[PDB]
């Protein structure tokens, strides 16, 4: 049922700034009150 | 491929190995020995395991 997806106009590409979201929990600990690096 | 003898090669017999690769320090085991527990008594200088 897979087919090319016709009409398929091309776009300009768009750009945004990261800001602040990137980062996680390097690990499996409760760390509190502490400025770890 | 290589010609696995039954005893014409006599050295260079297979060896069936098997390695495990444990990881510790991390998110709560799922795999552990067969110790069994014990209470959880508190408000006392323990050791704990
Ligand atoms: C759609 O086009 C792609 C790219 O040429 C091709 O690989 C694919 O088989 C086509 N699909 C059909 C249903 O013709």
């Amino acid at each position: 049922q897979c087919v090319n997806l016709t009409t398929r106009t091309q776009l300009p590409p768009a750009y945004t700034n990261s800001f602040t979201r990137g980062v996680y929990y390097p690990d499996k600990v409760f760390r509190s009150s502490v400025l770890h690096s | 491929s290589y010609g696995f003898q039954p005893t014409n090669g006599v050295g260079y017999q297979p060896y069936r190995v098997v390695v495990l690769s444990f990881e510790l320090l991390h998110a709560p085991a799922t795999v552990c020995g067969p110790k069994k527990s014990t209470n959880l008594v508190k408000n006392k200088c323990v050791n704990f395991n």
